[PDB]
């Protein structure tokens, strides 16, 4: 286990169950994010809005900056966090009517850094990503939470949650089996979740001189897909994250490998993002808009 | 002894030489190496060179040590160094960012600076070497020649995406939720089949898990070669550079590189056939150091590649991206300013070898400056670009002047009509042998940007290639909507053209338009349209052929001219401090003499439009930029008009037939 | 037999393995790259330089210390390539064409491929008109599976000496023997209307 990030989670729960803040001059000292999620309980969403300044101000920036460093490892423990303080406070709308999968889309981060300023060491980091939107798929179901029956001591078993890789249960309904031969999946019992690949372009303001605009797939899960529209200026908030690919295999240079009979799997990637926050850069409907 | 199995390197030997030259480093050595005795400056030659450098790379905080190979050639103590280091890059390269660390620690510790030494202990200090010998081109490099430093240097057509590389990877066996640390040894981070700790032994018990890696920046960049000597029969060349850290996104397409690396070969993989390598290795070079400033060159516009200043202090790569400017050069710049005949002299300056064509000779320096380039902060803007057109007898030194041109700036493509499409300007779509992918490339236009784009015989272009011209050349950007394609591409380039009039040579009797025979659009676009005329002229035509015939008197000839012209170098120098610098705006007196003449000039023949306004306020701005002027005056907006006159020989030319008369065409 | 130069449609299946002289026209010339004789990999658990030899167009790296103590004790060393341990060869794939005084009636040329490797590299350039001598060796079927019918063969020309029909401008050393052939032209007087005048004697 690792005491660094139990230790982060639960100061991220306290800090939301505690977090104060004068509202305007009307409201007097409102906990905004407590009372906003029975807010958006009433309708039951399933997104979190953390502005970063929130987080930001508390524990002199220590939280921000542990958050955004290493996004990817501390994301399951303030699911966690999210889940425990549900519990504690309106538990009313955990449940679908399995559990929501509630969002965390973060926003209002300091900065924006182009597709060109894409560096390789702030992977796993959050940050927000402006961009063209030229291309945009289908709505096309993912596998997150599966069902996975046993070719043998055959049954069903569901909650075998699904990895970036896939992944199927060692463990047997009939223990005496502890085998993982076709574990079959059913439609009906598993949990799937919204997916989307949107191909952006960079801006053409921020071309460099004398260069072509460098392109990035973006993907979008949950409430966030099919939001963006092709042509439309988009900005993109979320992890840099790396998936296969097996294009760069003749490119000059040494490739990552290893070893373990060869036990050689060939390791070459592709820098993509994980995006949560997207947004766009009746006459009552304009008025009602308009101040 | 204790040397490298391999390697003639000896750690000890090598550390202590390298040492010594690094202590005892003076640039008189080199001065005295390189003939330099006569250009001996002992004011700054016998302080320690390394030493204040290492001082000033403290002070700064850099973590790069850009190391001349020459350097350590002069000092004769450290002379096999050179060798060791051209033989052996790696490990004589490791040695010397050991060595730099160990010295710098000395220095700062000799001085006792009060700040503590583990703050700056903890950096990774690069030693980049360059100018290893001559180009020696590049297909000559013989196998023998692997893992050695080498110079290129040519075009840059094409760069990749930055591409992570894996260098440490996470493993976590899933049931024990151990975290895993394994580093790179020879491209390999081996997969562990049991726990590193003694919790749990399982045939496949960890995963990897990629985002958790650790991954570096590497970026693959196609390099043409332009070798000084080339064999017969043999076409240009392309090599793929391989660039790292700091490096990356450093160099743009387009850029005229002196790139330092090491010859790497590689075993490649047979086609969807696991794990079978072609015997034939696969040949690319690694990147260590770029030179993109040149003294032969003028230097990169900082207007094009503000934005990537910004982008380049983040990531801190330390290529020296824009020439400095010393401060006695400044003050020669400030002095040469200030002679009287600034304007003839720098005009003479531009193609030396050139006889005789002081007005095409001016408009090129005045295209060379260019006009401001204001920037509406409401939207939209202006470029200061100024375009040049040559239609002009055959013979008169057109292509020359051309060619002098695209040497001299510092991003320029030579194009010659038929050789050129629509398509093979702006951009196009291609697919790299490498990556077995479509990738997006420049066509000239766009690796003409910040520069100068000499088409070379416009009227024989096609008039469906000249169409793609006009949009770059008004708005100075070019949007394309093609197959994949739907953007706006921005191409800042300043077109020089040459032509021959209509029937080859200037037909006296048809008007000026007819005998340049180009579209009303078209040809009100060009600032300046020179008609160079070839006249029978016995004392003009008896000068310049003492001038051609002098010029073969001997093998490698300095040029027969009567005045005086400026070093290449210093006028590089003048030209980019006054472009980077100095950001001329208009007065009112200029104001109202553009207006004037616009209007007289308003009053057959081609029509002034507003494009010869935009035209005239342009040249009014790049005179204003040579004399080092942050104003213009009425008496650059006069000579702006004057220098339009001139170009198509108005004095000469019919006030309302457009013929000319010959007899008054007579030039200097 | 080697002093006779043989058209390509001469060099039957009868004179492979020999020494033989092909004469023709060169079409196409690859650059020179390293092509693997020995590929070196080094295991420092054992502190052995383990070779394997490459002897075809592909090969097979090596993932056991095939050496006697990684093969023989319980100790399992790792091995990595070391390029510059290896041992390569400048190679270069290039390809020679039938003249059209060796061709048929009817007939168009054939070509042959060559492979120059070792120092002979760069010897060879487009256009070239050489006698290139060199062993006819075979090389395992390369093309299609279902045309083949048994052992077929692919056949290459391992170049060994190069001679030019037509030595190239930049190849000239004043050496004594050319410059007594040349000081004898000059000595012949009017060398300029001599010369002018030999090249095709045959037009008046
Ligand atoms: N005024 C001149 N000054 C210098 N060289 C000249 C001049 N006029 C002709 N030449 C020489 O004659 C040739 C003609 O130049 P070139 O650019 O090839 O002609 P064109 O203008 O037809 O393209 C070149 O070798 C050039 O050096
Ligand atoms: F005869 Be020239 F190239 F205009
Ligand atoms: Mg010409
Ligand atoms: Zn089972
Ligand atoms: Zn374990
Ligand atoms: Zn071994």
């Amino acid at each position: 286990d690792d005491v660094t990030g139990e230790k982060v989670r639960e100061a991220f729960e306290q800090f939301l169950e505690d977090f104060s803040v004068q509202s305007t001059d009307t409201g007097e000292v409102e906990k905004v994010y407590r009372a906003q999620i029975e807010f958006m309980k009433i309708y039951d969403l399933n997104t979190i809005y953390i502005d970063y300044q929130h987080l930001s101000m508390r524990e002199n920036g220590a939280l921000a900056m542990a958050i955004s460093e290493q996004y990817y490892r501390f994301l399951p423990f303030l699911q966690k966090g999210l889940r425990r303080v549900v519990r504690k406070y309106a538990p009313e709308l955990l449940n679908t009517s399995t559990e929501r999968v509630f969002q965390i889309s973060f926003f209002n981060l300091p900065t924006v850094h182009r597709i060109r300023d894409i560096r390789s060491e702030k992977i796993g980091s959050l940050l927000s990503i402006s961009g063209t939107v030229t291309r945009t798929s289908e709505v096309r179901p993912e596998l997150y939470k599966a069902s996975f029956t046993c070719d043998m001591c055959r049954a069903i078993v569901d909650n075998v949650e699904q990895s970036f890789k896939y992944t199927e249960p060692t463990f047997c309904p009939n223990p005496s089996c502890e085998n993982r031969a076709f574990w079959t999946l059913n439609v009906t019992r598993s949990r799937f979740l919204d997916w989307q690949k949107v191909r952006i372009q960079e801006n053409a303001n921020e071309i460099p001189t004398g260069s072509m605009p460098r392109t990035l797939d973006v993907i979008l899960r949950g409430d966030s897909v099919e939001r963006a529209k092709p042509g439309d200026r988009c900005k993109f908030t979320g992890v840099e994250i790396v998936v296969p690919d097996v294009t760069q295999l003749g490119l000059p240079g040494v490739k990552p490998s290893s070893t373990l009979s060869l036990g050689v799997r060939d390791l070459t990637y592709k820098i993509s993002f994980l995006a949560c926050h997207v947004i766009s850069i009746d006459q009552e409907v304009f008025l009602n808009s308009l101040s | 002894l204790r040397i490298i199995w391999g390697t003639n390197v000896s750690i000890q030997e090598c550390t202590t030489n390298f040492r010594n030259f690094l202590m005892s480093f003076k640039y008189k050595f080199r001065k005295i190496l390189d003939e330099r005795e006569e250009f001996i400056n002992n004011t700054t030659d016998e302080e320690l060179y390394y030493i204040k450098q290492l001082n000033e790379m403290r002070e700064l905080g850099t973590s790069n040590l850009n190391l001349d190979a020459r350097n350590l050639l002069a000092y004769k103590q450290t002379e096999d160094l050179y060798h060791q280091l051209l033989n052996y890059p790696q490990e004589v390269i490791s040695i010397m960012d050991q060595t730099i660390k160990d010295c710098m620690v000395s220095l700062i510790v000799d001085n006792n600076l009060d700040y503590d030494l583990d703050e700056i202990e903890t950096k990774f200090y690069k030693v980049r070497p360059y100018n290893v010998g001559s180009c020696k081109g590049m297909r000559e490099l013989n196998p023998n020649d692997i893992d050695k430093l080498i110079n290129l240097k040519g075009l840059v057509l094409r760069s990749t995406p930055v591409i992570p590389d894996m260098k440490v990877a996470f493993f976590k066996c899933n049931v024990c939720d151990h975290t895993m640390a394994v580093e790179i040894d020879r491209g390999v981070i081996q997969e562990p089949a049991r726990c590193e700790r003694i919790d749990c032994n399982e045939p496949n018990s960890m995963s990897l898990i990629h985002n958790r890696c650790s991954f570096a920046d590497k970026q693959v960049i196609k390099l043409q070669e332009t070798p000084d000597f080339v064999p017969d029969g043999q076409t240009p060349h392309s090599i793929s550079l391989c660039v790292y850290d700091e490096l990356v996104d450093s160099c743009r397409a387009g850029d005229r590189i002196e790139v330092t690396g090491t010859f790497r070969s590689i075993p490649i993989r047979a086609n969807s056939r696991q794990r079978v390598l072609k015997s034939l290795y696969k040949t690319y070079v690694d990147v260590v150091h770029v030179k993109k400033v040149s003294d032969k060159r003028l230097d990169v516009d900082t207007s094009t590649i503000e934005q990537e200043l910004m982008q380049n202090k983040v990531d801190h790569n330390e290529v020296e991206e824009v020439r400095q400017i010393t401060d006695q050069d400044l003050a020669k710049i400030r002095e040469v300013a200030a002679r009287e005949d600034l304007y003839s002299l720098l005009a003479r300056s531009i193609a030396p070898s050139i006889y005789e064509l002081e007005d095409v000779k001016k408009g090129i320096l005045l295209q060379l400056f260019g006009g401001t380039n204001k920037t509406f902060t409401k939207g939209g803007r202006y470029r200061g670009d100024i375009n040049i057109l040559l239609c002009g007898d055959p013979s008169t030194s057109k292509s020359q002047i051309l060619q002098y041109v695209h040497k001299i700036t510092p991003r320029g493509v030579y194009t010659s009509g038929k050789g050129s499409s629509a398509v093979g300007l702006t951009a196009y779509i291609t697919r790299d042998v490498d990556t077995k992918q479509l990738v997006l490339e420049s066509g000239a236009l766009v690796l003409s940007d910040g520069g100068v784009c000499c088409i070379d015989e416009f009227d024989k272009m096609s008039d469906s290639t000249r169409s793609v011209l006009h949009e770059v050349m008004e708005q100075q950007t070019i949007s394309i909507a093609k197959a994949g394609i739907i953007t706006t591409l921005n191409a800042r380039s300043s077109i020089l053209a040459s032509a021959n009039p209509i029937g080859s040579r200037y037909n006296p009797n048809l008007p000026v338009t007819e005998n340049i025979d180009l579209p009303p659009p078209l040809l009100s676009r060009f600032d300046l349209v020179y008609l160079v005329l070839d006249k029978v002229d016995e004392k003009n035509d008896r000068e310049l052929a003492k001038h051609l015939t002098n010029l073969y008197l001997e093998d490698k000839p300095e040029h027969i001219s009567q005045d005086d012209v400026l070093p290449v170098e210093f006028l590089t120098m003048y030209i980019s401090y006054a472009k980077e610098h100095i950001h001329p705006i208009i007065t009112e007196a200029a104001k109202t003499e553009l207006v004037r003449a616009y209007v007289g000039m308003r009053k057959k023949r081609i029509t002034a439009t507003t494009r010869q306004l935009e035209s005239m306020i342009r040249l009014a701005e790049a005179h204003a930029k040579m004399k080092l002027k942050n104003v213009v005056e009425l008496e650059d907006v006069q000579e702006a008009v004057r220098l339009i006159r001139s170009a198509i020989k108005d004095y000469a030319t019919d006030p309302k037939t457009g013929k000319i008369d010959m007899n008054l065409v007579q030039t200097g | 037999i080697s002093s006779k130069p043989l058209s390509v449609r001469q060099i039957k299946g009868d004179f492979l393995g020999q020494l033989i002289t092909v004469r023709g026209i060169i079409t196409r010339v690859s650059d020179v790259k390293p092509a693997v004789e020995v590929i070196a990999y080094t295991c420092d658990q054992c502190g052995y330089e383990v070779f394997q030899e490459v002897n075809s167009r592909t090969f097979t790296p090596l993932s056991e210390c095939t050496s006697e103590e990684c093969s023989q004790n319980q100790t399992k060393g790792q091995l990595f390539m070391s390029t510059r341990a290896s041992k390569f060869s400048a190679f270069q794939e290039c390809k020679i064409q039938e003249l059209s005084q060796q061709v048929p009636v009817g007939h168009i040329p054939r070509s042959l491929n060559i492979h120059v490797n070792g120092t002979l590299v760069r010897s060879l350039s487009p256009g070239d008109i050489v006698d290139v001598t060199g062993i006819f060796l075979p090389a395992p079927y390369t093309g299609f599976k279902a045309l083949k019918a048994g052992l077929l063969t692919e056949t290459y020309l391992e170049a060994q000496f190069v001679r030019q029909h037509k030595k190239k401008f930049a190849s000239f050393s004043l050496t004594s023997d050319v410059e007594e052939r040349v000081m004898e032209l000059i000595t012949s007087g009017d060398v300029y209307n001599r010369l002018a005048k030999s090249i095709a004697p045959e037009i008046y």
